[PDB]
């Protein structure tokens, strides 16, 4: 009775009111990208990677936070569509560092894998890129903020996640930077999962630093012993070494984070 | 449970085909061992013919039984024919092979498989 | 009847013999059995096509342009003209390569020594070629799906001419040795008779075929490349023996060399892989510049590019006969499934057919006219 | 468009017969086999003198390994694995850490040279040119151990090679 | 090239060919092994505008097969008959 | 008169128009053993009866070949061969019956 | 377009065409017809009527596909009937190729097609020997790419890359043994697939 | 060198008798030839 | 013609399996977890077939790990459990299956972001 | 930067180095360890610090298309030197 009726690619679906864009397209089995957008996080609506046409509307929608309404059509692979990613694509990496092999993302990085399925296959880029100077936030977390996307998926976490507001933005428009300002460390029993949601080599694992690559690492699927939640995680390991731990999404423990002693 | 059958319709009609390829077995080790100049005993070679019959004697479904009778076929034109040679032969024995722990304790001390 | 247990590679033939006769040949292959097909489902796209030039490895570039067209048609990409040209260029130099194997050592199997040596310091001036454009004489793996791998270095073109130019004086050497010779003729007419109808039914292609008279090329009738753009005559035979197989090849030969002259002639300017970065990699300078071409080049050399799922049968006029691939894509960068028709499989497979009421001697004559390599018998 | 390659009628007449029997009493065609041999016999040979003299090459040829440095001295390689990914055959084997001095840099690189294929690929996908496959191909060995090269042993080919590499490089750079 | 006139015309007449005009050893004709450096062109897809990748995809022009007949007038064949082949003019015998 | 087809173990028909009246004869009468609604009946009826009435049209061989499109009349008189051996065939298959068995689920989904 | 492959429409409307013939002439044993974006023609059958396609195929007036250039199985284990049986046919008559797919399992016995084909001789003796297919009638089935005594099926999807035993030769028994393998360096296993979808075409309804 | 000399013989070294304390009056390698002069004795150059 | 088969189809005997890869391995039958290093979700579509792990040791000359277990690598893929479940009873491996997780659909609000008396307005953006 | 263990064998510069009881540097007996005496670490900490005017510079290595991938390294802090992540060259904005 509640649900409405709209349609993805003229292919009906059922869905609660205030449902957003991108939700109805999970649906069907369709994920829109995104970069700022993550489902444990407030809704924020700034990397636009996530517009998506409306059938018969001039403006292309942010998906991850424009609500559905009754009747819509959702194009997701119209040529609207197509040309807004790869124009969101081209801005992201206009200033991106060329650091993919010195980079530990490297291979499982969002930013690369998107470009490689949305993007365009080369630069009209001409100019000098933007060089950002490091933080230092602990001995866990390394940032290399040249290659931050200002996603502000770690602020948003930090703040409603770990209840820690020290990450924030300063400065404003190219310039705007990722950070506490002043030197902090962000010493958090949850910090460590900033890692994860980065979805660049922004903030990376100090202890990991340089020792593996993804399409190396055995994913064996295991469980934490560090308390007695029983956080759900995965051990990397390469050629009979333990490389890393990654938390594993289970609902009704964990959800997908761990904390820093597990990690 | 209706399929198409190999060449036997049943058990019994498929328990003919292997007492059939026993007899042809039995009677080729007396050859195979002077042809191939093995060291065992003729009565060594049958010994291990019926061992490998016997490790399938649970078998219940003709279709199955049909498939290890054509596989046992195949195993012996390629001895009658000299198409193995010794090796091949001889790698029914196992002899190199040094003999595995088999009781917990054995296994226990020499490394974590089960 | 005497049964003789042994009687390119290594085989074993298993004869049986009533007294000068052969009354059974059967081939015992696999002594070269190397799993390719399978190791191939470990392979990213890319990572698989070195394994094409260890099939028949005397036609190597045949082999890679054949999985290159099979790859590109799932790709659902064109490669640009220059590297078509490149492509049918080396093509028909790899068809000289094994024509003079072929022809050279079926020659020699059987006594004939001298043209052998004559024509292999050809081969050696060929493998120079190979090795200008790639950096190896043999198993360049040159010519990948996209196109080829590198443009030609300057001054290439000018010493194929060179070469060229020469070339037919030196099959004229061949053909004074053999053609005429009346042991040579001895050795080959009238021997391995197929007819048109059993060589279509026992799957044979290439001279094979036309031997037999049958008017097939897949050069002429389904062309890849820029095969529609050269001109060129398709030998045949008229007795489907031996003899006119030798003359087949020997003619193919020249027509290669009429093909290689207009290809140098035709040879456009232009890039040499397609313009397309998720499927061949940027040009090195740019991936030292630019952020896209940076990543494209991570992922095409890591991941490798994702095919679209689907399945096809990709097959080209090989120096051997038709050779082709199924390949299956499951829409992952690795191969699903692949497997490799060679043309000597089915020949081979006809060597008990041909040989019936001949003497051992010329079982040998047999084989050499089939061409056979291991390599793509047994993959 | 096609051809027959032996599809014709021999001359009946008295003249072409006699000439055939002449071509088989008297051994003609074998005859004139016999001058195409004699006159190789005073042609040069083809044979060049190894070891003083050596097969032309190129600067694409693809020899043995070796890991290379910049003008200062500093390795090349920053452990980024794509040659390792790509390796047709998993030839290379890669581990690294932090240096002391920060650096993300190797503790492991070692080449099976009995399972590489020489195809070149790892150097194609080495975005800084520290892997190579330089010009060296004269180094067989008495073990088979022998082939199965660590970092100081790549390392060691780089400085003894770099010479003739880099000019190869200066050559060959602008066709990739 | 270093024969003496009389070893020349010996093998000339032996192998009734000019075998001096088509030597199989190479001498000055062929390349120098030093070439200036190149300066490759750059593909079509080399522009600054109208270049969307999406308008250039080849990949994602393939489609599933079309199904045209599943177990869920006049007669024709796979494609018309193949011509038959033309004699060659340059040389239709050897 | 041609002297030879061309292909080995061709031989050259002497007489190939009532060869072809022949075989072609014989493929109707087969094929009137077949089920009317038969789509194997129809068609080749249907490509048989134009062959048929391209060789009685036709009296020059080497025209009548031109018209058929087959190649060699040889060869065309050993398609008509062909062609009865399956006619024949056929009566003993009766693939026109429906379906045996439908497949599986997903037997021919791809990718899985 | 320079980097896209052309369509030919014309050829997918000729084999379309066919493939609706061919489905009316053998309604028993035609399951599916599908024509591919790059103008391939796959016959789906039943494994009954491998003789009776296969025959019409090559002898039909209006077919004449009178050469097997290949035939080959694929293994799917994710499917009840896991073996896919594929014959490739040309016709030089029509310069056209079709393809004829079948399916079996491990115990379901597929006739022989060498009494249309001379060519699938070998060709089934290759699926039997990497497969495990068992093929009904056939003049001689026994491996032909295998050791003599290997066991298994090498190209079986779940048969080990590479397999269980391996070769030395022993000086104590003075000849080459076979032993279980053990790999000084194991293969390493690359998990390489992006978890981003790369062809929306071809996603399957959730 | 003499370049009257067909290719592939028209460039060659004579090895020294003695390198790194090693007689090879007889006993010669072409691995002694140095990187520098290799590219030039293999034609990888046309310059020494 | 057919014939009825009531037995439980099993292969062990004719896959060539040495009987310790089948009597003493596990195999698992799960959904991989996605990779939390990315957001996409392309590779947890499809069920996976491993088996236990076993001794991996270094190799004395190089250092390389060894192993003697030739089931070390093999992962197979299948559309459902109950495909993944037949493969592995008709072989003989004794297994585990784990039940897909699936992410639990989410209300997501961009207006919460400003609450006039909720906690969910947000102190930056 | 090579030192010798207190048995003699020499260090590597991944430090690597057997222990007085390890049987495998028995491999070495009548033979050599192979060691590279051109530490890079060593090498590159000689390079002098590059004083710019800018806060950002960027780095390719040297050579145009023969370096690294060009990146561009911030001079902002003061209390250390830029870095170039590829290479190792040190720089600092006077
Ligand atoms: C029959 C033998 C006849 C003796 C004469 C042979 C001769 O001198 O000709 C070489 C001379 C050079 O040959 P070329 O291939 O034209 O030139 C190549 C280069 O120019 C060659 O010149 P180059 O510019 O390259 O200069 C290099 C070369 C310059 O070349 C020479 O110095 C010539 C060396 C040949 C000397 C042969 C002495 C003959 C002794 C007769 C006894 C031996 C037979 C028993 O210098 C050397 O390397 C000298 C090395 C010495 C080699 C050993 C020669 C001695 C052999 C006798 C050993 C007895 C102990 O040929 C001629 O001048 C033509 C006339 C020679 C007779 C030809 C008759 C052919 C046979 C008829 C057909 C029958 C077939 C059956
Ligand atoms: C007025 C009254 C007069 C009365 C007397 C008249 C007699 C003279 C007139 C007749 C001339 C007789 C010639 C005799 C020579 C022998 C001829 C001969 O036997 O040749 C035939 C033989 C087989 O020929 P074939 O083509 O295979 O088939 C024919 C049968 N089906 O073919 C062969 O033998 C081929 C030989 C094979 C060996 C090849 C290797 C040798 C080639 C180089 C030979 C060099 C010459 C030898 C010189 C020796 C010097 C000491
Ligand atoms: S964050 Fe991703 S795109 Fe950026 S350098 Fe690292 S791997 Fe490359
Ligand atoms: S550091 Fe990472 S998570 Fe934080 S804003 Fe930058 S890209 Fe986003
Ligand atoms: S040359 Fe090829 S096989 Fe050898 S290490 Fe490099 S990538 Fe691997
Ligand atoms: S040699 Fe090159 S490709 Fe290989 S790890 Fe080092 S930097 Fe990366
Ligand atoms: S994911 Fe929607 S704007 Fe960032
Ligand atoms: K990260
Ligand atoms: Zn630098």
């Amino acid at each position: 009775s509640n649900l409405i009726e709209v349609f993805v690619d003229g292919q009906s679906v059922m869905v609660e009111p205030g449902t957003t864009v991108l939700q109805a397209c999970e649906k069907v089995g369709m994920q829109i990208p995104r970069f700022c957008y993550h489902e444990r996080l407030s809704v924020a609506g700034n990397c636009r990677m996530c517009l998506v046409e409306i059938e018969k509307a001039p403006k292309v929608v942010a998906a991850c936070a424009m609500p559905v309404m009754k009747g819509w059509n959702i194009l997701t692979n119209s040529e609207k569509t197509k040309k807004a990613r790869e124009g969101v694509m081209e801005f992201l990496l206009a200033n991106h560092p060329l650091d993919c092999p010195i980079c530990d993302q490297g291979g499982e990085c969002d930013l690369q894998d998107q470009s490689m399925m949305f993007g365009s296959d080369r630069s009209r880029f001409l100019e000098g890129k933007r060089a950002v100077e490091d933080k230092n936030i602990g001995p866990l977390v390394k940032t290399i903020m040249t290659r931050c996307i200002q996603c502000t998926r770690c602020i948003r976490f930090a703040s409603e996640i770990a209840g820690v507001d020290d990450l924030g933005t300063t400065g404003r428009g190219n310039d705007m930077q990722v950070g506490t300002y002043i030197e902090k460390m962000f010493m958090s029993e949850l910090s460590g999962n900033i890692i994860d949601i980065c979805p660049v080599g922004a903030l990376t694992s100090k202890p990991y630093a340089f020792t593996a690559r993804p399409w190396e690492t055995r994913k064996t699927e295991s469980i934490d012993v560090m308390d007695a939640v029983g956080s759900n995680i995965v051990v990397s390991t390469r050629t009979g070494e333990v490389m890393r731990i990654l938390p594993r999404m289970h609902e009704d423990i964990n959800e997908e984070w761990i904390s820093d002693k597990t990690r | 449970t209706s399929v198409k059958p190999i060449f036997s319709r049943d058990m019994n009609e498929a328990k003919r085909r292997v007492r059939e390829l026993y007899r042809a077995w039995y009677r080729e080790v007396p050859n195979t061992v002077h042809l191939f100049q093995l060291d065992i005993s003729v009565k060594q070679g049958r010994d291990k013919v019926r061992e490998m019959f016997k490790k399938n004697a649970h078998i219940t479904d003709p279709r199955v039984v049909d498939l290890l009778v054509i596989k046992g076929k195949m195993e012996l034109e390629e001895t009658i024919k000299v198409w193995k040679q010794r090796t091949h032969v001889m790698r029914f024995f196992h002899e190199t092979e040094a003999p595995r722990p088999k009781d917990f304790l054995s296994k226990f001390y020499v490394g974590h498989d089960p | 009847n005497l049964t003789l247990n042994f009687g390119h590679g290594v085989l074993r033939l298993v004869m049986e013999l009533s007294g000068e006769m052969v009354r059974k040949c059967d081939p015992h292959i696999g002594l070269l059995h190397r799993g390719t097909e399978k190791l191939i489902e470990y392979k990213t796209y890319l990572q698989a096509l070195p394994y094409f030039d260890r099939l028949d490895y005397v036609s190597m570039m045949c082999n890679e342009q054949a999985y290159s067209l099979a790859v590109e048609k799932l790709l659902n990409i064109r490669p640009p003209p220059r590297a078509q040209w490149i492509r049918v260029l080396f093509g028909e130099i790899t068809r000289l390569l094994n024509h003079i194997m072929a022809v050279t050592t079926h020659a020699l199997d059987i006594g004939a020594m001298t043209p052998f040596f004559w024509m292999f310091e050809e081969r050696e001036k060929m493998f120079e070629f190979y090795e200008r454009v790639s950096g190896a004489r043999m198993h360049a793996a040159y010519v990948r799906p996209g196109g080829v791998h590198q443009d030609l270095p300057l001054g290439l073109m000018d010493d194929i001419y060179e070469f060229s130019k020469n070339f037919s004086l030196r099959i004229d050497e061949l053909e004074e040795m053999l053609t005429n010779n009346r042991i040579w003729r001895n050795r080959t007419v009238d021997i391995g008779i197929v007819t048109a109808e059993d060589a279509l039914n026992y799957g044979f292609s290439g001279v094979m075929l036309r031997g037999s008279g049958i008017q097939w090329d897949l050069r002429k009738t389904q062309p890849y490349d820029v095969y529609d753009q050269v001109e060129f005559d398709v030998p045949i035979g008229s007795r489907g023996d031996c003899y006119d197989r030798y003359l087949c090849r020997v003619e193919e030969m020249r027509q290669s060399i009429r093909i290689i002259s207009q290809c140098l002639n035709k040879m456009p300017p232009g890039e040499i892989k397609v313009d397309d970065a998720k499927v061949s990699p940027p040009k090195r300078a740019e991936m030292k510049t630019s952020m896209e071409s940076l990543i494209h080049h991570f992922k095409l050399y890591t991941e490798g590019y994702q095919v679209p799922p689907g399945a096809t049968y990709t097959a080209i006029e090989a120096p051997k006969g038709e050779f082709g691939v199924y390949l299956v894509s499951d829409g992952s960068s690795r191969p699903y499934r692949c497997k490799i028709k060679a043309p000597g499989f089915a020949h081979l497979a006809g060597l008990d057919k041909m040989s019936k009421g001949h003497m051992l001697a010329d079982v040998v004559a047999i084989i050499g006219t089939q061409d056979i390599v291991f390599g793509e018998v047994d993959r | 468009t096609y051809k027959y390659v032996n599809l014709r009628e021999p001359s009946m007449d008295m003249k072409s017969v006699t000439d055939r029997a002449a071509q088989t009493l008297l051994w003609t065609e074998l005859i004139r086999g016999l001058g195409m041999t004699l006159s190789y016999l005073f042609r040069e040979p083809a044979t060049i003198n190894y070891p003083f003299e050596k097969g032309p090459l190129s600067p694409r040829f693809r020899g043995e390994h070796a890991l290379r440095r910049y003008p200062s001295g500093e390795e090349r390689c920053i452990a980024c694995k794509l040659c390792e990914a790509v390796c047709p055959a998993q030839a290379i084997t890669i581990e690294a850490e932090p240096r002391a001095d920060g650096s993300r840099r190797t503790t492991r690189y070692d080449i099976d040279m009995t399972k590489c294929i020489y195809c070149g690929f790892c150097q194609e996908a080495c975005p800084v040119d520290a892997i190579v496959e330089g010009p060296n191909f004269e180094f067989s060995t008495e073990t088979h151990e022998e082939l199965l090269y660590n970092k100081e042993k790549l390392l060691n080919n780089g400085d003894k090679w770099e010479a003739e590499i880099a000019a190869n490089i200066q050559a060959d750079y602008l066709y990739r | 090239a270093s024969a003496t006139r009389f070893i020349q015309w010996l093998r000339n007449w032996a192998s009734g060919r000019d075998l001096q005009a088509k030597l199989q050893l190479r001498y000055q004709e062929i390349s120098k092994r030093t070439q200036p450096p190149p300066k490759l062109p750059v593909g079509p897809s080399h522009k600054l505008s109208n270049n969307y990748y999406c308008t250039r995809d080849g990949r994602r022009e393939a489609m599933p097969p079309s199904i045209v007949m599943s177990s869920q007038k006049k007669a024709v064949s796979p494609a018309p008959p193949i011509k038959r082949w033309e004699l060659s003019q340059d040389e239709p015998y050897l | 008169l041609k002297k030879t087809t061309g292909l080995v173990g061709l031989a050259v028909c002497e007489t190939p128009h009532e060869r072809l009246k022949i075989l072609y004869t014989k493929i109707l009468d087969v094929l009137g053993h077949i089920p009317k609604n038969a789509a194997y009946r129809k068609y080749t009826e249907q490509i048989t009866n134009e062959k048929l009435s391209m060789v009685k049209a036709e009296p020059d061989v080497k025209k009548l070949e031109e018209r058929l499109q087959g190649g060699q009349i040889e060869e065309v008189i050993l398609q008509a061969e062909n062609e009865l051996s399956l006619a024949r065939k056929m009566i003993q298959w009766k693939p026109w019956e429906p379906l045996v068995e439908e497949p599986p689920a997903s037997q021919w989904k791809w990718p899985i | 377009r320079p980097t896209v492959r052309p369509r030919n429409d014309v050829a997918h409307k000729q084999l379309s065409a066919f493939g609706e013939y061919v489905a009316e002439i053998l309604p028993k044993y035609v399951q599916q017809v599908q024509v591919s974006c790059f103008n391939e023609l796959e016959i789906c059958i039943h494994p009954d009527g491998v003789i009776p396609v296969l025959t019409f195929l090559r002898d039909h007036s209006n077919a004449q596909f009178k050469s097997l250039a290949d035939l080959t199985a694929v293994d799917i284990p994710t499917r009840q009937n896991r073996f896919e049986i594929v014959y490739n046919l040309l016709s030089l008559r029509f310069n056209s190729r079709i393809r004829v797919k079948t399916y079996t399992d491990e115990l379901t016995p597929i006739e022989s097609s060498v009494p249309v084909y001379k060519a699938a001789n070998w060709y089934e003796r290759e699926i039997w020997d990497m497969f495990g297919v068992f093929f009904a009638n056939h003049p001689d089935l026994r491996r032909i790419l295998t050791d003599y005594g290997f066991e298994g099926h090498p190209f079986r999807k779940d048969f080990p890359l590479s397999g269980y035993v391996e070769l030395r030769y022993d000086d104590e028994v003075k000849r080459v043994v076979a032993e279980p393998v053990e790999l000084a360096q194991e293969f390493r296993k690359f998990d390489l697939n992006s978890p981003w979808e790369a062809f929306p075409a071809y996603r399957q309804p959730p | 060198e003499d370049n009257k000399q067909f290719f592939g013989r028209h460039r060659w070294v004579i090895y020294t008798t003695e390198m790194n304390g090693k007689n090879t009056f007889w006993d010669v390698d072409g691995s002694m030839v140095p990187p520098e002069w290799h590219r030039w004795l293999h034609c990888m150059t046309d310059d020494p | 013609q057919l014939i009825t088969v009531d037995e439980k189809l099993d292969i062990t005997t004719i896959t060539g399996v040495p009987e310790e890869h089948i009597k003493t391995r596990k195999a698992r039958i799960f959904v991989p977890a996605r990779n939390n290093m990315q957001s996409g979700v392309n590779n947890t579509k499809k069920w996976k077939m491993e088996f236990d792990t076993r001794e991996r040791w270094e190799n004395p000359l190089m250092g390389w790990a060894s192993t003697a277990d030739p089931l070390s690598n093999l992962v197979l893929t299948f559309s459902t459990k109950e495909d993944a479940v037949a493969f592995a009873e008709k072989n003989g491996w004794s297994y585990d299956v784990e039940e897909r997780k699936v992410p639990k659909p989410k209300s997501k609000s961009y207006g919460a972001n400003f609450s006039w008396n909720k906690r969910t307005r947000v102190s930056t953006k | 930067g090579v030192r010798t263990s207190p048995t003699g064998e020499k260090v590597t510069h991944t430090g690597q180095v057997y222990d007085d009881g390890d049987y495998r540097k028995v491999r070495f007996v009548g033979r050599q360890k192979e060691v590279n005496e051109n530490f890079a670490i060593d090498l590159i900490a000689e390079q002098p610090v590059s004083q710019v005017g800018s806060r950002v510079i960027s780095c390719d290595g040297g050579g145009g298309a023969l370096g690294h991938p060009r990146v561009y390294i911030n001079l902002d802090k003061e209390t250390k030197t830029g870095t170039c992540g590829y290479c190792g060259l040190q720089f600092r904005q006077q």
